[PDB]
């Protein structure tokens, strides 16, 4: 996943 | 004693799993619902997008074979609702095995 | 279920925390007893040497500083009373820190 | 520390  | 936000959630009205897993009526997405809620996750309902109830870090892009818990710690390691769940060596442990892919991917410079 | 060696003991005799205490009577080290006591190991009235009452394996030449613990598992990973002591994050924790430090040393050749 |  990534991070926002 | 262990202080003022790292005690105090950035969401309290997400404390109670209860509270999360709602959040996640329509998910059409292939992580999986009650996962993430019992990690600590909740959705803003913008996509696959949630934020953990306590550091407030927040995740997107779930690929299909990710575990809520692991990128939890692989991005937000200073949650201590992570801590208490998941302890010390947890943790430590997704951070040492990246460092290490880094340092013998820098063999190949 | 686990086989034949793992779940049994080496020397069941010292499977007790008391049994093994004993054993370190005559403690000239530094290392401390009631700690190798606890991760499992009994001296051999050989020095300082020890050894699980499980996997059986011995350690000697301890330092000063060094934990029992950490020894017992960076050398006996395997062992089962380790695994149950100290659980899995622990023990591939210790293991993944010296692999690690294997990686950075090879920037040096 | 060491085996043996
Ligand atoms: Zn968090
Ligand atoms: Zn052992």
């Amino acid at each position: 996943a990534v991070p926002f | 004693n262990f202080p003022n936000s790292t005690n105090l959630p950035r969401n309290p009205s997400m404390a109670d799993y209860e509270a999360r897993i709602f959040t996640f009526g329509t998910w059409i997405y292939s992580v999986n619902k009650e996962q993430l809620a019992r990690a600590g996750f909740y959705a803003l309902g913008e996509g696959d997008k949630v934020k953990c109830f306590h550091c407030g870090g927040g995740l997107t892009d779930w690929k299909p074979s990710e575990d809520p818990w692991e990128q939890h710690a692989k991005w937000y390691p200073g949650c201590k609702y992570l801590l208490e769940q998941k302890g010390q060596e947890y943790i430590n442990n997704i951070h040492l095995t990246h460092s290490l892919e880094e340092c013998l991917v820098r063999t190949t410079e």
